[PDB]
């Protein structure tokens, strides 16, 4: 019985319902009005958790983030390297493709490599092996792609001579040794690398409100 | 201000120097191994090339044996080898 | 049309580690409850 | 970049080449054509973005 | 979602007959070496999973409350995995779906179908 | 809107940066003189012939 | 060093045979010994596989030892403000840990003219942390999809895939220079009949099978 002035304590524990008991309520009106303020505390908070609740990117080439990330609320962005062979290549799949690139240029592979690094530049189409050597050497196994090459270009690379060249035929049967012996599988192993729910400012504001209510009880404490 | 340089030399190493120095021993030839310093791989610039497209194409340099792409300018303009890695493209991401 | 057409929290082994700390706290409980009755 | 309610759709169809509207037969145009490839040869969209 | 067998399975239950006679057998020693709790320690032990149980009078020994709070933190638990399986329990996008291809991706299949020697 | 009113003002921008650059490119000025109506321009039939 | 056959043409080229009626596959040695006929099957490869929670230990532990020096701290406090008021330990720990014990307990409500405020607050506290804790645990690699992977070109105890011994398919993998790595992985594991190796990728042995598409679908 100090539901005078003091209901405060009892109304907001029955808030959270921590098994606090405050007394025996005989009058049926109170009752019913705790039910209400519980039911309303259930439904609240279902809607909290609904909230909290509500609180790989790219699965394919002809996905519509290529075209926009409008799906999503934060855009991203992608380029790749002039003078080279892959501006070749998209030119000759999708023009639309190297326009997108047109727009979001950049300068080259180590200024991309720093623009990763300190968060400048979202996704970098590049080669597929090299990338995973790139994650593999990655310090704590960070910048991680997409899968692995499933459903993309799957090229390859090779040695070019002069239309005419009489080394060539040599060239070839040298390859052929080299790969056909485990050596290329050797020289892969070799050179090649084999290494690759917490929140920190929420709790943190919760501490410094926190604080605040210690620095109230002591305000109510000390008077 | 204009095109004077000084010739560097420098050191090298890796996967393609590994290839260069065993098709030395295999084939025994001398090799005559050099930077380009016209630029990156390659793109045709109103029938003007850039890099070791520009080298090989234009009667500069005899073989390309460090790694070099395939698409289809470079089926045209030159012959390649046999393949021995599948080194496609993918999308490095955060 | 007869061959092609003709169609016809685990607890097991996610939460066994579950198992094993619940079942350690317990024991580690009804140790402490022993050991404050012994005192006591 | 300005505002906060500013998003772009999907589709984006019809990418043509804007450009300088000219006049007919004159001298005066391989002089700017030119300009507009020294403008095309260096980073000057680029900075201007 | 007609029927869940995923969390319990009908072979945890069976640890839970166990625990319920090791909490009364906790009890009835209890009581022999000191209150409804002698062969009704079910309605105390499984009651206090669903927060709305009868307040019973622990003795002070410091003996029921200790293991009252384990349970407690352990039926928290249970009810907060019970909410991830509820968590973790248009179709067609278009023609960049993987549905097109197989919809594996997903657990039921479909079927589609044209008209037999058509333009279509 | 007005009959008349038409003033000296500041246009700066893409485009006048565009024609300051070709203008410094070759040796030539300019005159901007703002369009009356705020329209692209279509094939429209006139009331004569 | 004579390149012969082997099954159906072994016996077709010897006069044991005279008709194969078979799932035949048209490649370039097969269409220059003998004559072919309309294809009847169109029929595609396909890989079959086995498509078939950081409570405490893994989840990091310097939020659990903080919840548990901040009770500690709010239950010495609490004593304090006991001891200067404006079984007391055992009843004080007993509020301290049926705050936060959120089920019910038979207890009371002790002396707090000046710490019903604390109570009240810590109550609210542990049940936005179990509230968050709820939300970020409820918020909170199997297939291969196709030839084209360079995780099958490295592959481990894991990534198993193989073939029929002697098929076509494995002459089809084996005229393609590229794939060399796969055929050393394929070749390891030769199985001899189809049954076998349904019998091996039931019984949790296998991972991956490079096998025809219909006869995959009608199984399904
Ligand atoms: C490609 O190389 C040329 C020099 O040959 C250089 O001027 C240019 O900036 C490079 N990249 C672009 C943007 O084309
Ligand atoms: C300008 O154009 C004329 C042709 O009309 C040409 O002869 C002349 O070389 C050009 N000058 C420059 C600097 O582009
Ligand atoms: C620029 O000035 C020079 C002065 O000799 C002359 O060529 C001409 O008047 C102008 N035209 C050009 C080249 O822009
Ligand atoms: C032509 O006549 C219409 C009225 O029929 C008028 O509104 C318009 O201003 C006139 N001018 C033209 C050529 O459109």
């Amino acid at each position: 019985s100090f539901t005078i002035g003091k209901a405060i304590w009892l109304l907001w524990g029955l808030v959270f319902n921590n098994s606090v008991p405050v007394q025996n309520p005989k009058g049926t009106t109170s009752k019913i009005m705790v039910s209400v303020w519980a039911f309303f505390a259930v439904i609240f908070l279902a809607s909290y958790t609904a909230n909290l609740a509500a609180f790989d990117q790219v699965t394919g080439l002809s996905d519509k983030k290529f075209q926009r990330p409008h799906d999503y609320s934060p855009p991203f962005r992608f380029g790749t390297v002039p003078n080279g062979s892959t501006e070749r290549n998209i030119r000759n799949n999708y023009p639309y493709m190297h326009q997108y690139m047109t727009r979001f240029n950049q300068r080259g592979v180590e200024d991309a490599l720093v623009s990763l690094k300190t968060g400048k530049l979202d996704a970098f189409i590049y080669d597929a092996a090299v990338l995973n050597y790139k994650a593999g050497r990655d310090e704590g196994c960070k910048l991680v792609t997409i899968g692995s090459g499933y459903i993309f270009a799957t090229t390859g690379y090779g040695i070019a001579l002069q239309k005419g060249s009489p080394w060539k035929r040599q060239i070839d049967l040298a390859l052929l040794q080299f790969v056909g012996d485990g050596e290329m599988e050797e020289l892969e192993t070799l050179w090649l690398t084999g290494i690759c729910q917490l929140d920190i400012d929420n709790m943190a504001g919760v501490f410094y409100m926190l604080a605040a209510a210690m620095a109230l009880s002591l305000i109510t404490f000390i008077w | 201000s204009t095109n004077e340089g000084m010739n560097v030399k420098k050191c090298c190493k890796g996967f393609c120097i590994d290839i260069l120095k065993k098709l030395s021993r295999t084939v025994k030839f001398t090799y005559d191994l050099y930077l380009v310093t016209n630029g990156k791989h390659g793109k045709k610039v109103n029938n003007v090339w850039n890099g070791m497209i520009g080298e090989v194409v234009y009667q500069r340099a005899v073989m390309a044996v460090g790694s070099l792409t395939i698409n289809e300018e470079r089926s045209e303009v030159v012959d390649f080898s046999v393949p021995f890695v599948e080194t496609g493209i993918s999308v490095m991401v955060s | 049309k007869t061959w092609v057409r003709y169609q016809e929290t685990l607890t097991f082994e996610n939460m066994a580690g579950v198992f094993m700390l619940v079942a350690g706290g317990i024991v580690a409980g009804i140790f402490l409850i022993f050991i404050e009755i012994a005192y006591k | 970049s300005q505002k906060c309610d500013l998003v772009t759709t999907g589709e984006l169809f019809f990418r043509s080449g804007f450009g300088i509207g000219m006049r007919k037969d004159s001298p005066w145009k391989q002089n700017v054509s030119l300009s507009i490839l020294k403008s095309h040869e260096n980073g000057f969209m680029e900075d201007l973005d | 979602p007609s029927a869940f067998l995923e969390p319990f399975s009908a072979s945890v239950w069976v640890m839970m007959f166990v625990m319920l006679l090791i909490v009364s057998a906790i009890a009835v020693f209890v009581f022999e070496y000191f209150s409804f709790t002698i062969g009704k320690a079910i309605w105390l032990l499984w009651g206090l999973v669903f927060n709305n149980s009868v307040p019973v009078q622990n003795p002070k020994g410091t003996t029921s409350k200790i293991m009252v709070s384990v349970w407690a933190f352990f039926a928290v638990i249970f009810l907060a995995s019970y909410t991830a399986n509820l968590a973790a329990f248009d179709q067609v996008t278009g023609l960049s779906d993987k549905k097109f291809q197989r919809p594996h991706d997903y657990s039921p299949p479909f079927r589609f179908g044209t008209v037999p020697n058509g333009s279509t | 809107g007005s009959p008349r009113h038409t003033v000296p003002q500041c246009c700066y921008g893409f485009c006048i940066d565009l024609l300051i650059k070709l203008a410094r490119t070759m040796n030539f000025t300019y005159e901007v003189h703002l369009v009356a109506d705020g329209k692209f321009g279509t094939q429209e039939r006139v009331n004569n012939s | 060093n004579k390149k012969e056959w082997n099954g159906m043409m072994g016996e077709l080229l010897s006069g044991q045979a005279d008709m194969i009626v078979a799932p035949l596959t048209i490649n370039n040695e097969r269409a220059q010994y003998i004559e072919f006929s309309k294809p009847f099957k169109y029929q595609g490869l396909t890989i079959l596989v086995k498509k078939e929670d950081s409570f405490m230990q893994p989840f990091q532990s310097t939020l659990w030892l903080l919840v548990g020096l901040s009770v500690h701290v709010v239950a010495v406090m609490l004593y304090l403000l006991d001891r200067f008021s404006p079984l007391t330990l055992s009843s004080a720990m007993w509020f301290s840990w049926g705050v936060l014990l959120n089920s019910g307990i038979g207890e009371g409500a002790p002396r707090s003219f000046s710490a019903r405020i604390l109570g009240m607050v810590w109550a609210g506290f542990a049940m936005i942390i179990v509230a968050s804790y709820t939300a970020n645990l409820a918020a909170f690699e199997e297939r291969i999809t196709g030839i084209n992977d360079p995780r099958l070109r490295n592959p481990s105890d894991k990534f198993i895939y193989a073939t029929v011994k002697q098929s076509s398919v494995d002459i089809y993998f084996r005229r393609q220079v590229e794939l060399s790595t796969m055929y050393r992985h394929m070749e390891k594991h030769n199985y001899e009949s189809a049954a076998e190796a349904i019998q091996a990728v039931r019984d949790n042995k296998l991972h991956a099978f490079i096998w025809d598409s219909a006869v995959l679908e009608f199984e399904a």
